[PDB]
RNA sequence: AAGUUUGAAAAGCACUUUGGAAAGAGAGUGAAAUAGAACCUGAAGUCGUGACAAAGACAAUGGAAGUACCUCCAUUUCAACGGCCAGAACCAGCCCUACUGCAUUAUCCUGUCGGGGAUCAAAAUCCGGCGGGCAACGAAGUGCAAGAAUCUUGGGUCUUGG
RNA sequence: UCGAACCACCUAGUAGCUGGUUCACAUCGAAGUUUCCCUCAGGAUAGCUGGUGCUAGUAGAAGUAUUGUGCGGUAAAGCAA
RNA sequence: UUAGGGAUAUGUGGCGUCAAAACUUAUGGGCUCAUUCUCGAUACGUGAAAAGGGUGUUGGUGGAUACAGUUGGACCAACCGAAUCCACCGGCCCCGAAAAUGGAUGACGCUUAAGCCCAAUUAGUGAUUGCCCAUUAUUCCUUUGGUAAGGGCGGAAACAAAUGGAGAAAGUGUAGCCCUUCCGAUGUAGAUGUGGCCUGGAGGUUAGGACGAAGCUUAUGGCGUGAGCCUAAGAUGGACCGGCCUCUAGUGCAGAUCUUGGUUGGCGUAGCAAAGAUCUAACGGAGAUAUACUCAACAUGCAACGUUGGAUACUGGAGCGGGGAAGGAUUUCGUGCCAACGGCACUCGUA
RNA sequence: UUAAUGAGAUUCCCUCUGUCCCGAGUUACUAUCUAGCGAAACGACAGUCAAGGGAACGGACUUGAAGGGCUAAGCGGGGA
RNA sequence: CGACGUCGCUUUUUGAUCCUUCGAUGUCGGCUCUUCCUAACCUAGCGCCGCAGAAGACGCUAAGGGUUGGAUUGUUCACCCACUGACAGGGAACGUGAGCUGGGUUUAGACCGUCGUGAGACAGGUUGGUUUUACCCUACUUAGCUGGAAAUUGCGAGAAAAAGAUUAUCCGUGCAAAGCGGACGUCGGGUCGUUGGGCCUGGCGAGCGGUGGGUAGUACAUGGUACGCUCAUCACC
RNA sequence: GUGGGAUUGUGAAGGGAUCUCGCAGGUAUCGUGAGGGAAGUAUGGGGUAGUACGAGAGGAACUCCCAUGCCGUGCCUCUAGUUUCUGGGGUUUGUCGAACGGCAAGUGCCCCGAAGCCAUCGCACGGUGGUUCUCGGCUGAACGCCUCUAAGCCAGAAGCCAAUCCCAAGACCAGAUGCCCACU
RNA sequence: AUCGAAUCGCCACCUACAAGACUGGAGCUUGCUCCCUCGAAGGCGCCAAGUAUAUUCAUGAUCACAAGACA
């Protein structure tokens, strides 16, 4: 007989197998369509998610109730050392999907670009790329590079540059990893030889973030989610948990299908693995596109409020430490935890709405402690409250009476 | 289908040449499917080795509606406790050929499987098969012998790019290069063609008399 | 519930070596320890091991025909000898195919006259009168056929036996 | 162990009811219908079947015709009988 | 409609593939187009369909008009130059025609059908069997049994080895006395027959065994339609036993929620989670600091015991305190000991 | 009829709350991995489906669709 | 919309039957959860109206999505309060008890009415009344290892490749063109078989390079790479 | 050919034969995408506008803009919840002679409490093209006229298909690459 | 390098294309006439490198997988 009432069923039966991810970076499965009409750019560039703060500004938007008025919004800061481009490869169109026509390595590869090649690089003899960087540069080396180019322009229909992450630049003691994070960005705009023109131009050569992306556009975040190991149906799936009168337990599905078909079926929840998926994103306005705190310290101050602030906040980021590199800041949240590397792809679905298309001025930045009730911006803000402590004052004494 | 090193290895050892396997290629444009496939198929269980070409050319009877409406039912048929090891309706017209000649096959046997593993479809005209010989055509299969001119039909190509076939732009962009170029190749070795010809002509004058009127008794000169 | 049924005799395993010991490895007794003490014989079922056979997913098993490989099996043959294999000859018997005559047409076959028809004009399809008649090429697709495959050297018989 | 305890015995209690019932081949081969029965899940009793035959091996034959000679009130028809 | 086989023909059903046969036959005629249960190809099988309807197409019947009917032009008659329109009845197709997992002319597919109706057999040429499938028909071989049908059976004569043969029983039934001939052969319940098979004993007879009986083992083959019989081998055994005639019986097993014994997948699985708890050094112990090479130690002897001293904790006087009854009867004590037992362990023990 | 009494049956109100909206976090013991020890139930044979017929609801049959092998933790649709 | 009639469809009602199950297929309702149907309540289109507008009626294609919170009752149904775009109807063993719950139904205790002489009875009322087992196989959910195209074998040779002394006997460029542009030499030896023969190898050089020594400026995100010049070494050789 | 093993069960050490197996692949990246899944869906407000329509009474809609319900995928800056960081303080009974330090009450109890986890109790994000239905039309016969149709065309639904999104080569990728090795 | 194998048509003339209601080309009369390459052959390959002056074939004994196969 029917269900007695009528509610909607648990879950996205379009993100199945929920199964943990192939690999821990985001991957873009698509790139957004070429146009030729566009100077050939980049698509695609790695970032590390440091941690979240929230800013102030003021809401542009005609009509709204916040229109004119300050808000603040969540933000999540995103560290974006420069790339590194090792590669071109072109893709040839076939009635069976694209091909691969071949690849066109850099004459130099950085050390962090070959670990990846290696599960134990320090101790091994370091022999990746030795052999093809004696072929290069000889009279066989020259031409195979140009008969592998010159196919790239006569049958390539898509051409894509083989970039790596600087976990040297990067800098950071938590992250651990010390191989390159490697992906393919395609080259979109203008004919296939301009985009030959531009891979070749960038071969050997660092790459930032603020040439692929703009402080007020939007981009799409490809990553993978925390993961959370096995879990039950009720935090799966979301299902209703049973009266307390349960015999067997609670946090169940009563009823995991009817006597026919005499099977289970694919659209039932069951326990399993959650988190750890790879999701894309949509639409995440960037909010600031901070340069690097050796080069500009002041990243957190704005014209509205003239404190001398870095990005990073009182104490650190928990967990991550300091952003000492060039950042993103994203409006809103992404998929997965603090370390992670996260794949920022230009986006895909278009951009004609008012708030895809508003200009973002941020008029506060938080930079307060994210342990316990942060209540100062700056530590000077802090010693200027407290003043002078009794361990300033031994400090103190002892350099002034002992050291004079 | 990469060869191994060691078949590599034992073939430089034997010291053999080249080998191809007697093979005939079926040019499949305006060929209704149905007869095709019955014909291919008891050919396969007899042995032959067929590759197949321009599956996106082959026909089927009544209007397109008719025939993608027929491809919808199909689709729509699967296994509903699991899609996974359901049914997969393949989408592309080499497939579909493919997939019409297994179902007149006894496919659940070793020797069924062994005919249906000995044919090869392609969309188009792929450059491995374009210069390996000439082409067959099937005469009982064909459509200006099998159809009523009047009566509406399908081409299996339109049909299938609209019931999830992705690659149509592909194949046809490929076929018009292909043309282009067999075409430019046979309007050269015109010179050559015509050489042989006049050669085949002026040698009449130079046999011996009692050979040309062998050949004319039998209607070859 | 339980045959103490080891062996003819206890001759019931001295002694060496490893092990805490249980025991193992040797060495001895005995015709025989795979007769070593609940010890004659020692089945089935189940399991271990070595060797080999392979084998997708058709649950496995099964039937019928072959084949590949094995075979501690049986029998036969080994000189103009064979009970083995194969091919051609001939015979007898079957089974097939080739080669055909008798009868019958008439609502028919022809010529001619008249009509009628449609044409630029005809002819023909068509209907009557009269005169002749065999539509006879492999005449008809109509009734029945008995034609010695010897003449005039058909085929098969690994579907029979010589 | 209780709407009649436990132990041994009569007791291998009776059961038209349920279950089981161990070698091969050969020649034959059914019935679920009749009558009676406190008879309706069972029996007797004819019929069908096997075995044994007996009698002068065409005899007193026949799920069939033909020809004579009887029987009939269903189909149809009728209501102007 | 059925003994065990072969060949040749058929029956029903078929001849596009699956799947043998028209490698999609003809030098046969017509009809049909059907957009989400998706035209049709369903005898039985209603095992899917009606009333009603269609200016879909293809046929008929009967009437009407012919310088017609339709247009343009002035509610009727004129230009304009060909066949129309009125009713009715068929064929195929279509609508009527809505159910629950995804699915069914068997599937694919088929539309110059591979659909429907009809009609053929290499086609207006010359005459009357296209092809494929049976446990059917015909015929050949073999078996078996008859309400079976007949012949032969008084050794014809002759014939050593070394170098034509063998048999010939007056017979129900056997390795059938031999030969010829004809017919039948499936079968539940059930009946009967069998010089039919097998087991333990008895009266007879004739044999075997220490140069190996019974029993047991088998890719040991042979014989029999079979029940079974026999041989071979044992790198099995160690003392009894086979054939034939007759007699006799506690005489043949796959199943009875059958009986008894043993084994077995599940399975190194479920579990061994109430009563809070142990740590440390030393001593004891076989229970270790247990090692080819390399090698300073870790990364190659782990984990577990008893006693004593410290540490920590529990019982918390209605006590895992100290004594008795009932019940038990040596569990008490010392020494020794660790095969079994104390569901882990023990060097400890109510063993 | 009835004061008092009631682990008796019923209705309403105050208080109170994770009963619920609507779930979240934490602990001990498990489960889980290891060392030692070590069962039972059950067990024709087995174990992917759709439709079809069929003793009218198939794991075996017909016609299709799936199906490479071996594994750990769960789970309660079927195994009528 | 449709009387008098008439032709159907459906299996969400009951009845009829007695084919399956009585060495057992767990009974109502609710809770939970998934899926399917369409005879369409809302949501997307589109016709028509006794269609001015607004609100509606009727109909067609369409099941993708949605279809509520409560009082009483064990209830299914029913009814009322309220919200809403709307509060449509159904199937899945009257879906779903080794998923729950156990209020009802339907054991034994007990009370009432009616009936019965009685023991007792009642599709009459009432109260109280044990809900067992997964560790097996599939299914499903996640989680590991792992061979295999003759789907394990055959040596059983098929490229969505190139384009030539038969892929050998050079590299670019071009259209499978016409053409055009490039290429390290030299001096010996050994060793096999028609032309400046194949192969192996040594000595002098040269060139393109890989590493390191010494040096100068510059680039890049700024410790770490590249680049000029010059030595040494190795490789093509 | 070469390398490594073995053969059938009553002894030992040596010789042959005959079988089986290995003899070219390993290891690390970047990608392809067949097939399968598949998701966004509704309401209100502003404005249109007191306008169209209507005698009056009454009284709409699309572009556009702003919110919201349900659903979905995440996240932890804020706010809220949670504490065996028994973190820091209090506080009761017992207890080590007291103080100190503590300890016991299976976390004694109370307040506050980081990190982590977590709530539509907080915050972010949730897209594009085709093929067709029904239907409305164009051209246009059949049938001199007529007619969306019959041959052709146009437009076109929350349906359907693909893009985007998730898994992904038993889909056996002769896709591309890094190192060895083998062959050469 | 085991390895003995089953397979028995080559090409650098087919290995380009399209249409069968009309595709060798014209005319007007539109189904006839006229012109041509006459509308029914991918080229080779089958034993003298080419149609002749020629030349080793056995005993591999009458079939047997061709006892050989880089065309
Ligand atoms: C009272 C009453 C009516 O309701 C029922 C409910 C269950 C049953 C049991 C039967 N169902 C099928 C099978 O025949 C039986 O299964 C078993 C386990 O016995 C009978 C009647
Ligand atoms: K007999
Ligand atoms: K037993
Ligand atoms: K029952
Ligand atoms: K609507
Ligand atoms: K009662
Ligand atoms: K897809
Ligand atoms: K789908
Ligand atoms: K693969
Ligand atoms: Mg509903
Ligand atoms: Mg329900
Ligand atoms: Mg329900
Ligand atoms: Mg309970
Ligand atoms: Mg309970
Ligand atoms: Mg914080
Ligand atoms: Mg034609
Ligand atoms: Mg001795
Ligand atoms: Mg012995
Ligand atoms: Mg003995
Ligand atoms: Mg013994
Ligand atoms: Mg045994
Ligand atoms: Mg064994
Ligand atoms: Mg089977
Ligand atoms: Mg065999
Ligand atoms: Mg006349
Ligand atoms: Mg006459
Ligand atoms: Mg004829
Ligand atoms: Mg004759
Ligand atoms: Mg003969
Ligand atoms: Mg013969
Ligand atoms: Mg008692
Ligand atoms: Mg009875
Ligand atoms: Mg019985
Ligand atoms: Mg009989
Ligand atoms: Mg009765
Ligand atoms: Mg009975
Ligand atoms: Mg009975
Ligand atoms: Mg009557
Ligand atoms: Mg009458
Ligand atoms: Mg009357
Ligand atoms: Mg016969
Ligand atoms: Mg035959
Ligand atoms: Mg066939
Ligand atoms: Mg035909
Ligand atoms: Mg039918
Ligand atoms: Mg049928
Ligand atoms: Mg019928
Ligand atoms: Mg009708
Ligand atoms: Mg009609
Ligand atoms: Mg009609
Ligand atoms: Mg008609
Ligand atoms: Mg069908
Ligand atoms: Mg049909
Ligand atoms: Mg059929
Ligand atoms: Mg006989
Ligand atoms: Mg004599
Ligand atoms: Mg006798
Ligand atoms: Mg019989
Ligand atoms: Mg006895
Ligand atoms: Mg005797
Ligand atoms: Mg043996
Ligand atoms: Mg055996
Ligand atoms: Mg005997
Ligand atoms: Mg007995
Ligand atoms: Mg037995
Ligand atoms: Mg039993
Ligand atoms: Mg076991
Ligand atoms: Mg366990
Ligand atoms: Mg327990
Ligand atoms: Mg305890
Ligand atoms: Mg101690
Ligand atoms: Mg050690
Ligand atoms: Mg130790
Ligand atoms: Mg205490
Ligand atoms: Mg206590
Ligand atoms: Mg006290
Ligand atoms: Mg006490
Ligand atoms: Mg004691
Ligand atoms: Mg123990
Ligand atoms: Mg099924
Ligand atoms: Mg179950
Ligand atoms: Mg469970
Ligand atoms: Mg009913
Ligand atoms: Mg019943
Ligand atoms: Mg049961
Ligand atoms: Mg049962
Ligand atoms: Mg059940
Ligand atoms: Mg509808
Ligand atoms: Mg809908
Ligand atoms: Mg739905
Ligand atoms: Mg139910
Ligand atoms: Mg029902
Ligand atoms: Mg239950
Ligand atoms: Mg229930
Ligand atoms: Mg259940
Ligand atoms: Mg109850
Ligand atoms: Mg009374
Ligand atoms: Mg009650
Ligand atoms: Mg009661
Ligand atoms: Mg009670
Ligand atoms: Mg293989
Ligand atoms: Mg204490
Ligand atoms: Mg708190
Ligand atoms: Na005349
Ligand atoms: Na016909
Ligand atoms: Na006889
Ligand atoms: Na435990
Ligand atoms: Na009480
Ligand atoms: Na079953
Ligand atoms: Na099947
Ligand atoms: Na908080």
């Amino acid at each position: 007989s029917h269900c007695k009432f009528e509610h909607p069923r648990h879950g996205h039966l379009g993100f199945l197998p929920r199964k943990r991810s192939r690999q821990i970076r985001g991957r873009a499965r698509a790139f957004p369509k070429d146009d030729a009409t566009q100077k050939p750019h980049l698509t695609s560039f790695m970032v590390f998610k440091a941690g979240m703060t929230h800013i102030v500004r003021d809401v542009d938007r005609p009509g709204s109730k916040v229109n004119k008025k300050e808000v603040v919004e969540p933000v999540t800061i995103l560290e974006a050392p420069p790339m590194v481009i090792v590669g071109i490869v072109g893709y040839r169109q076939t009635p069976v999907g694209l091909k691969t026509i071949g690849t066109v390595w850099a004459h130099h590869t950085s050390v962090e670009f070959r670990r990846r090649y290696y599960k134990n690089w320090k101790q091994s003899a370091q022999l990746a790329f030795s052999r093809q960087k004696q072929f290069a540069n000889t009279k066989e080396g020259k031409v195979a590079e140009a008969r592998t180019l010159n196919a790239f322009a006569k049958k390539a229909s898509v051409i894509r540059v083989i970039a790596h992450t600087q976990l040297r630049k990067l800098r950071n003691h938590r992250v651990g990893v010390k191989k390159a994070h490697v992906q393919e960005i395609q080259v979109n705009g203008g004919s296939v030889a301009a985009k030959i023109a531009l891979a070749k131009s960038l071969l050997e050569k660092e790459v930032r973030v603020d040439s692929v992306f703009q402080q007020s556009e939007a981009c799409d975040v490809c990553s993978v989610t925390k993961g959370h190991g096995t879990e039950g149906v009720v935090k799966r799936w979301g299902v209703a948990c049973l009266p307390r009168k349960t015999h067997r337990g609670l946090r169940k599905v009563a009823c995991i299908g009817a006597w026919h078909p005499a099977r289970v079926m694919y659209t039932v929840a069951r326990a399993g693995q959650h988190g750890y998926h790879h999701r894309t994103q949509l639409n995440k306005k960037i909010y600031q596109i901070g340069r690097s705190v050796a080069v500009e310290p002041n990243q957190a101050t704005t014209t509205y409020d003239l404190t001398a602030k870095t990005i990073t906040p009182m104490g650190g980021f928990v967990g991550y430490g300091t952003v000492r590199n060039d950042y993103v800041m994203l409006k809103g949240s992404v998929s997965g935890p603090r370390r992670r590397v996260m794949t920022l792809r230009r986006p895909m679905a278009p951009q004609t709405s008012r708030q895809l298309k508003e200009k973002i001025v941020l008029k506060f930045i938080d930079t307060s402690s994210k342990i316990g009730h942060g209540r100062f911006q700056t530590k000077k803000e802090k010693n200027q409250w407290f003043g002078p402590l009794k361990k300033d004052r031994i400090r103190r004494e002892e350099r002034l009476r002992k050291e004079r | 289908a990469f060869p191994s090193r060691k078949d590599a290895f034992r073939a430089q050892r034997k010291g053999a040449k080249k080998h191809r396997p007697e093979i005939i290629v079926i040019d499949l444009k305006d060929h209704v499917l149905g007869r095709a496939a019955a014909v291919v198929a008891k050919q396969l269980l007899l042995g032959k080795k067929i590759t197949v070409v321009r599956c996106e050319q082959l026909n089927i009877a009544g209007t397109e509606i008719r025939n993608k409406i027929k491809y919808l039912q199909y689709l729509r048929k699967r296994k509903l406790t699991n899609p996974t090891k359901g049914p997969f309706h393949h989408r592309a017209p080499s497939d579909v050929f493919v997939r019409t000649v297994r179902s007149m096959l006894p496919r659940y046997t070793k020797r069924g499987m062994k005919a249906l593993n000995s044919l090869v479809a392609y969309e188009g005209i792929p450059p491995n098969v374009v210069r390996t010989g000439g082409r067959v055509v099937i005469p009982r299969a064909q459509r200006h012998v099998c159809y009523r001119s009047e009566r509406p039909y399908t081409v299996l190509g339109n049909m299938c790019k609209h019931v999830g076939w992705k690659y149509s732009d592909v194949v046809a962009n490929l076929e018009k290069a292909r043309v282009e170029k067999a075409s430019r190749h046979h309007e050269k070795q015109a010179k050559l063609r015509d050489a042989w010809k006049s050669a085949r002509k002026e040698a009449l004058a130079k046999m011996p008399k009692h050979n040309v009127e062998v050949l004319k008794k039998f209607g070859y000169a």
